[PDB]
């Protein structure tokens, strides 16, 4: 587990957990027909451990869930083109406005342009 | 593009209804997710369903803010890359 | 639409740069990225170098191991159950020229030895 | 923004940009715009075919002064009627065309 | 706000009076940042933090110290190779001590 | 007419990237698929005259390229046998991919910039190809590679193009070190760099390791091979040419050329590739990557054949000339698959309604990638796995690598088609033209001349082996595409995680030798001129 | 079952248009295998 | 070796280099890769239909070629006793 | 004058937020493991300079052992 998910409140480290959990499972899927049972199965899993109350079992169980979920990370991630680390993510980025762009630049002061060699 | 919030709404009611707990009329516009029936984890399962619907990859710190039918529609229409 | 699609500027310096700071390649766009990836920060898969010496260390004997029967264990006269292709005299002489040729292991020839010290030439030009 | 005078001088968006992308129209490059189709392309085109032509007939005669068959053919090549240095065909038992 | 400088014809003046601020040479001039200036300072002056230290020595001596005896070693074997290729004897170089005043092969002489 | 193909490839770069702005993107839509339409012709004539009628020409453009003292070197082209397939096979997978990037590259900014690289890119593969000594061959080799550098990183915001382009050129500058070291060492010690002169029947050990240190680079084998799994960052029409017959062909192209391998380092090197590449694209998840493993996997065969027998040369360059056409054709129909689908992953890819064409030759293509009987890649595969058998390590691990090949090329297939649908509901679409239809039509031309016309002339000559043995390619492979068809696990998690990773060259790369490289730099720098030897 | 209705949410995945055909992986396969059977009897 | 005398080489030295046939094909098969070759050669894009005897001569002969291989390393291997 | 240093907010929520930082130090490898991987690699490097040592010194321990075996024969000869 990162530093950032540590910091995170309970319920929201679960919701972590779970929202990891789903997209590796998308990720290690062949298809989208294998994710529905897989995601069920995930769905219990988590269902399983909601009602305990022993706080020392509860940190035990999230903290082998993280591990899990971080041994099992895909090489691979399955992300949208659009989106950062995708394909088409900056292939032909929106160029801005307010563009400095100097006119006739070689005739401003044409005869003088050049480096100067100042003395005292 | 710029969805309009109209389609937005729509969608998102879309979404919401196959939930078996929540009923189909709970389901406003406005309505947080307690009142629909919604525990943490169907959050979870709604805001990816979302993230198919629209096609769009939400960040993670974000999902944790959407609690409610109303902010996924105002994060849905701020996106410029939903569909 | 791969033109004109939204992206994220990174965010502008706002504290002190360490002196390494060139191994890491921004050229605005938020994803900034080590001058080669795994060289530091987040790993592929989440998988270290140990792991993949270890992973390495249980392939290598495997995929070895018919490599290593034919080259050291095996023979000339025990490689194969037939010899070498049988050429005339003056095709066979001039085969037999070539370091890299394939009658150099004709072990019914009589010009074997030198075949063989023909075939293990020299590592380097001696002039 | 007013747009600058300049921008009467510059060229519109073509059909083949996409109306999302902006692009600078003011900045020049050799092989061209972000999008191009100039008016009279189909000219330059024509033109641009005519020199290709013209330095390959060049290359042509370059070619066929310079290319050296020095082993006889097995059988007709297209070369014979061309270039009159093309040796006369021998075929593989040894006869003579 | 800005005013075109640059003039075609030939009559160029600068409007060094004018409201307008001109679109001149420096008009495309990177902004520039802060910090990226200090770190340019830093690394620039790196010699006002060089510490002598054994494990600066240790680097020092083995990378850039080894090269060079590596080289020496590696170019001293080719002369040795050599002076056997070509049958020359063995020659005087400057480090070596031999008792031998070949240093030159004569051209006239076959060797 | 011999000169007239590559004159009409520089003349297509040239009109394109620097009169681009006259010809317009329309101008680059006719000027270069009519000029590469052109050298097509001309290539044809060329194959007639030197394969067919067996009668080679040479032509001297000009003679002193360099002329210092006793070294001489001339820019001459000679059109030997192996010359002119190779010509064929590029001129035609070259008008291809022109033809594709008409409708492809209509997005794009700089098509015309584009299309000039793509014939500047073939007209230096046909210098290499066809040079008649050892200097025009490296002009070619450093123009493939300058060429391969600015189409990889042509899209310059990404950082991972950039990235790509740069691993490419250093890892191809090491390979030409060690080829230019090779070509010193001819020089000397023959007189000359022409290949006529340049034969040695005994030559020492060094200048081989040299030859096939250089040969890996390009020819992406083992310990090189990193440059091309990131070459998928370029554009699609690249991705075809560098993975078909420019960049990857030219390795094997030069040990054909000159017979200065030795048989145990190609042998074990080749099947050692075959095998690796097969296991890594088992892992991958993306269209574009498991065809480059694919082409390693391919690479590893043709370099395994040479240490078989005498006809290990003519054999390679059989299936050389064979794998262009068919790994052409799956590059160009992934391309499209990626543009109608919005999506480069495996996963959300599924049956949809679509051009009859495309799918034909996808699967077409595939089946000569598996191996399946009667076709061009089949007897170009049975060739090498037949007479591989005397080399029993190679054999074997050429067998294990078809049946990984056949696994990976059918999981392909059964997740494009007929795996159901697993993209989104939103509107994505790329209707096809004539032109692409023109396009996938050359490519299915040239696979299916290749059956009738052949690969090699000992193509069908006996391999005097047992039957069970001579059909046991066969059965690996179907038993490696049934197995794919139900998506069977056949490695444990971590194994797949370790392929996943490509074996973990590039990560050893980073945490020891770059590191290394960097310290050396600090060094150099910070410790010596810019420390130690500055002053206060 | 608990949870989102993923599979009726995706109902639309199978329709008509997204199922697979043998003509269009397999254009004329059999226009081939029935030229080759008239080749076979007039061969034979 | 001896006990497998060599068979009688039809083809000769002019024969063999006015068809132009590599020295590696040059294996008391020589004559019939003769045929074959200009059959084939004759033939681009039928030579797999037409050209199917000759391919079968050369294919027969060096059938018979190989059996005299194995005969000889039989004999060999005999001699040193192996087997 | 100087660039801003305020960034730009507008695409944090759709390409998430720039809060997470980097975990590396910048630093380089340490002088111990640096002399290991020079002194490895550097030789694989130089791997034409083994191959002619090599010879070498077989060549001249050959040329040596035939000088003496013919000083032998030439003596009692
Ligand atoms: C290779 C092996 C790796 C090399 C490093 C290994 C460790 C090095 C050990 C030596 C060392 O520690 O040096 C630090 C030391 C500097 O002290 P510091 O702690 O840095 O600060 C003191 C200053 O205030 C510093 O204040 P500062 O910052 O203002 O001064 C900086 C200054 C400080 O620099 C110096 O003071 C001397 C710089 C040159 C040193 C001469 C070579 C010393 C090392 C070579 C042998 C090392 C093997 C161990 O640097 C410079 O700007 C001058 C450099 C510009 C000229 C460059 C000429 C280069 C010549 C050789 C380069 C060194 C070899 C490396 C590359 C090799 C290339 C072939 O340098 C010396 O003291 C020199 C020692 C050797 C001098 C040679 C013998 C002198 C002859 C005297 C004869 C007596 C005559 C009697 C008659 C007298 C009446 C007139
Ligand atoms: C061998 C005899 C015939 C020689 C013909 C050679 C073929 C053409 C040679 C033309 C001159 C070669 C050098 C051209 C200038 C080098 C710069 C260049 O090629 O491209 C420029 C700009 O291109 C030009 O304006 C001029 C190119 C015209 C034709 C170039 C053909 C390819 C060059 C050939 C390689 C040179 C070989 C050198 C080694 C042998 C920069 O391109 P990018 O860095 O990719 O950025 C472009 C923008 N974008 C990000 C969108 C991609
Ligand atoms: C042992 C070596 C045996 C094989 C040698 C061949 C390969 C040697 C190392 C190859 C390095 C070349 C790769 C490269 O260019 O590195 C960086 C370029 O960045 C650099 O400049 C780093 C410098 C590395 C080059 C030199 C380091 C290796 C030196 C080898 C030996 C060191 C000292 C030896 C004596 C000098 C790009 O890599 P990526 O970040 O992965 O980009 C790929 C694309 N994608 C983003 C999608 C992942
Ligand atoms: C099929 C033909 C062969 C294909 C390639 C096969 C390569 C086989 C080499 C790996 C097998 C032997 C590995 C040595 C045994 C080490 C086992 C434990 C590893 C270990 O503890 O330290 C590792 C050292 O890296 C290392 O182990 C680096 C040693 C590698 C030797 C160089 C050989 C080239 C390797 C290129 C591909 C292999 C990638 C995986 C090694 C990780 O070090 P750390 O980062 O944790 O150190 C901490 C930073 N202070
Ligand atoms: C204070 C500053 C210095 C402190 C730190 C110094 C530590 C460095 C010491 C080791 C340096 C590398 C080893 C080279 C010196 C070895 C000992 C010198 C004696 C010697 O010449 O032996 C020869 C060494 O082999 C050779 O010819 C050289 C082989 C090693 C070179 C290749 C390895 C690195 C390759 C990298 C490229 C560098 C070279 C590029 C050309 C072989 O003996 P002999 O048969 O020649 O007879 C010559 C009779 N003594
Ligand atoms: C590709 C491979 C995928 C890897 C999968 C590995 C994932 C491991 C899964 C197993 C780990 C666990 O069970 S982690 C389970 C940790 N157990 C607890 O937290 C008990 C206390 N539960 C509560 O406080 C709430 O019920 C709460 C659940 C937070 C929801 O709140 P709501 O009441 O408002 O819905």
């Amino acid at each position: 587990a990162s530093e950032a998910v540590l910091r995170l409140p309970h319920k929201l480290r679960v919701m972590r957990m779970y929202r990891t959990g789903l997209k590796e499972i998308v990720n290690w899927s062949y298809g989208r027909h294998e994710f529905y049972p897989r995601a069920n199965a995930l769905r219990m899993e988590f269902e399983a451990n909601k009602e305990l109350s022993d706080r020392e079992q509860i940190r035990k169980l999230v903290l082998h869930g993280e591990d899990l979920l971080a041994r099992f990370r895909h090489w691979e991630p399955t992300i949208r083109s659009e989106f950062v680390g995708g394909t088409v993510y900056g292939v032909w980025p929106q160029h801005c406005k307010d563009v400095k762009f100097v006119p006739n630049p070689a005739y401003i002061d044409e005869f003088k342009q050049g480096d100067t060699v100042l003395l005292y | 593009h710029g969805l309009d919030r109209d389609t937005v709404t729509e969608r998102v009611i879309h979404v919401a209804k196959h939930f078996e707990k929540v009923d189909p009329n709970k389901i406003t516009p406005t309505a947080t997710f307690e009142e629909l029936g919604l525990d943490s984890l169907d959050t979870v399962e709604l805001v990816m369903a979302l993230e198919e619907e629209f096609g769009l990859e939400i960040p993670d710190n974000e999902a944790d803010k959407i609690t409610t039918m109303a902010d996924a529609i105002s994060y849905v229409v701020s996106n410029p890359l939903a569909k | 639409a791969g033109a004109g699609g939204p992206v994220k500027l990174s965010p502008p310096v706002d504290k002190p740069l360490p002196y390494n700071y060139d191994f890491w390649m921004d050229n605005g766009i938020y994803p900034g990225q080590p001058i080669y990836d795994g060289m530091f920060g987040s790993m592929v898969g989440n998988m270290s170098l140990e792991y993949m010496a270890k992973g390495w260390l249980v392939l290598l004997p495997i995929l070895s191991a018919p490599f290593v029967y034919e080259h050291c264990i095996a023979d000339d006269v025990t490689r194969n159950p037939f010899v070498p292709r049988q050429y005339p005299s003056e095709v066979r002489e001039f085969l037999a020229l070539f370091k890299n040729g394939f009658v150099l292991n004709d072990y019914s020839q009589p010009d074997y030895e030198e075949m063989k010290r023909r075939q293990s030439g020299l590592l380097t030009p001696i002039y | 923004v007013p747009e600058p005078p300049y921008a009467k001088y510059l060229a519109n968006k073509s059909h083949y940009c996409p109306p999302d992308f902006h692009y600078s129209r003011e900045i020049y490059a050799p092989y061209g715009g972000y999008f191009n189709d100039p008016k009279g392309w189909r000219t330059n085109t024509a033109i641009a075919t005519l020199v290709m032509l013209a330095g390959a007939y060049a290359v042509f005669c370059f070619g066929n002064a310079r290319e050296e068959r020095l082993r006889a053919p097995k059988g007709w090549i297209p070369s014979q009627l061309w270039n009159d240095n093309v040796p006369t065909p021998v075929d593989y038992r040894g006869k003579v065309l | 706000s800005s005013r075109i400088a640059g003039d075609t014809t030939g009559k160029y003046t600068p409007n060094i009076f004018s409201p307008e601020t001109p679109m001149d040479r420096s008009f495309s001039h990177v902004p520039k940042n802060p910090f990226w200036e200090a770190w340019v300072f830093r690394r620039d002056n790196i010699q006002r933090e060089f510490v002598w230290t054994w494990q600066t020595i240790f680097d020092l001596a083995t990378f850039v110290g080894g090269l060079y005896v590596a080289m020496y070693a590696t170019a001293s074997f080719c002369s040795r190779q050599n002076d056997k290729r070509n049958g020359y004897p063995e020659r005087n170089y400057y480090f070596s001590d031999s008792k031998s005043n070949f240093v030159i092969p004569d051209e006239r002489e076959f060797y | 007419m011999f000169l007239l193909a590559v004159y009409f490839l520089f003349f297509s770069a040239i009109a394109n990237g620097f009169f681009g702005r006259y010809l317009g993107v329309r101008g680059s839509q006719l000027l270069g698929p009519s000029a590469l339409f052109l050298a097509l012709l001309c290539s044809g004539t060329i194959f007639y005259e030197v394969c067919i009628q067996g009668c080679s020409t040479n032509i001297k453009l000009f003679e002193n390229f360099v002329y210092s003292n006793e070294l001489n070197v001339s820019a001459s082209f000679l059109y030997d046998p192996l010359a002119a397939t190779m010509t064929l096979t590029v001129v035609w997978i070259s008008c291809a991919v022109h033809a594709y990037q008409n409708l492809y590259m209509r997005g794009d900014g700089s098509q015309t910039l584009f299309t000039s690289y793509l014939s500047a890119f073939t007209g230096f593969m046909l210098i290499l190809v066809a040079g008649q000594n050892l200097v025009m061959l490296f002009i070619g080799w450093e123009g493939i590679g300058v060429c391969s550098y600015l189409l990889i990183g042509y899209y310059g915001s990404r950082v991972s193009a950039v990235k790509s382009a740069n691993k490419s050129l250093i890892v191809n500058k090491i390979s030409d070190g060690f080829l230019l070291g090779s070509m010193l060492y001819l020089w000397f010690y023959t007189g000359s760099f022409s290949y006529c002169s340049l034969a040695t029947f005994q030559i020492p050990d060094v200048v081989s390791i040299l030859v096939l240190l250089g040969a890996i680079g390009k020819s992406s084998q083992l310990f090189f091979h990193v440059w091309l799994a990131d070459a998928m960052e370029g554009p699609t029409p690249v991705s075809a040419l560098i993975h078909a017959a420019t960049l990857v062909t030219a390795g094997i192209y030069v040990l054909c050329k000159l017979n200065l391998h030795s048989q145990s380092a190609v042998g074990i090197l080749g099947a050692a590739t075959a095998l690796m590449g097969g296991l890594f694209g088992l892992a991958a998840n993306d269209l574009k990557r498991v065809i480059a493993f694919s082409t390693c996997s391919q690479l590893g065969y043709m370099m395994a054949v040479l240490s078989t027998c005498d006809d290990g040369a003519d054999f390679a360059m059989g299936h050389l000339v064979s794998h262009a056409g068919f790994k052409a054709t799956l590059f160009l129909s992934a391309g499209l698959s990626i543009a109608k689908e919005n999506n480069n992953f495996l996963n959300r890819y599924g049956s949809r309604q679509g051009s009859p064409t495309l799918s034909f030759a996808t699967t077409i293509a595939s089946l000569n990638l598996l191996g399946f009987p009667e076709l061009g890649g089949f007897y170009s595969k049975e060739s090498i796995l037949n007479n591989a058998y005397i080399n029993q390590g190679v054999s074997i691990i050429l067998t294990l690598a078809t049946f990984l090949t056949a696994f990976y090329t059918s999981k392909v297939l059964a997740q494009l088609y007929l795996f159901p649908y697993g993209n989104g509901r939103q509107q994505k679409s790329f209707d096809i033209d004539a032109t692409t239809l023109i396009c996938f039509g050359l490519l299915l031309s040239e696979m299916l001349l290749r059956i009738f016309t052949g690969s090699s002339l000992s193509q069908n000559m006996t391999t005097n082996l047992p039957a069970h043995i001579k059909n046991l390619p066969f059965w690996v492979a179907l038993s490696g595409a049934l197995s794919g068809l139900a998506t069977t696990n056949l490695f444990s998690s971590n194994f797949m995680r370790f392929f996943g990773n490509r074996g973990g060259f590039d990560v050893f790369y980073a945490r020891k030798c770059s590191n290394v490289f960097y310290h050396n730099a600090y060094v150099s720098y910070t410790l010596l001129d810019r420390g130690f030897l500055k002053l206060y | 079952k608990i949870g989102f209705q993923w599979e009726k949410y995706e109902a639309w995945r199978y329709h008509p248009l997204l199922r697979f055909n043998k003509n269009t992986m397999f254009p004329g396969v059999g226009l081939g295998a029935a030229a080759f059977a008239v080749y076979y009897v007039v061969d034979t | 070796a001896d006990r497998f005398p060599p068979p009688k080489m039809v083809a000769t030295q002019e024969e063999m280099d006015n068809a132009d046939i590599p020295y590696k094909y040059r294996d008391y098969c020589a004559h019939l890769i003769i045929d074959f070759k200009e059959c084939r050669y004759g033939h681009p894009l039928t030579w797999r239909i037409n050209c199917a005897h000759e391919l079968h001569h050369y294919n027969k002969c060096s059938y018979i070629e190989f059996k005299r291989r194995v005969a000889i390393a039989i004999e060999e291997k005999k001699r040193r006793g192996l087997m | 004058n100087y660039a801003s240093l305020k960034a730009d907010t507008s695409m944090d929520h759709v390409f998430g937020d720039s809060t997470n930082k980097l975990n590396y130090d910048f630093q380089l490898m340490s002088s111990k493991e640096a002399f290991f991987w020079n002194y490895t690699l550097y030789p694989i490097v130089g791997f034409p300079i083994f191959l002619y040592l090599y010879q070498f010194n077989k060549l001249e321990n050959f040329e040596a052992e035939i000088a003496a075996a013919k000083a032998a024969k030439a003596a009692s000869e």
